[PDB]
């Protein structure tokens, strides 16, 4: 198991960059709805 | 015990893992809406 979570430590902490630039996105998609 | 705390561990790396999942499903709804908005 501790093999497992290592990797899936690594897997959550990509995802979380996943989000960050998902949220990012819909920060600019929004920012266009203005200008 | 550190047999134990390993096998913890895993189980909560799994619950964060579906949480984060789940985010990413309501995020790449939001994209679409957003873009559907703006187009």
């Amino acid at each position: 198991e501790e093999e497992k979570s290592r990797l899936l430590e690594k897997e959550n902490r990509e995802l979380e960059k996943i989000i960050a630039e998902k949220e990012e996105r819909v920060s600019e998609l929004r920012h266009q709805l203005q200008s | 015990s550190v047999n134990q705390a390993s096998t913890s561990r895993l189980e909560g790396l799994q619950s964060e893992n579906h949480h984060l999942r789940m985010k990413i499903t309501e995020l790449d709804k939001d994209l679409e809406e957003v873009t559907m908005q703006l187009q």
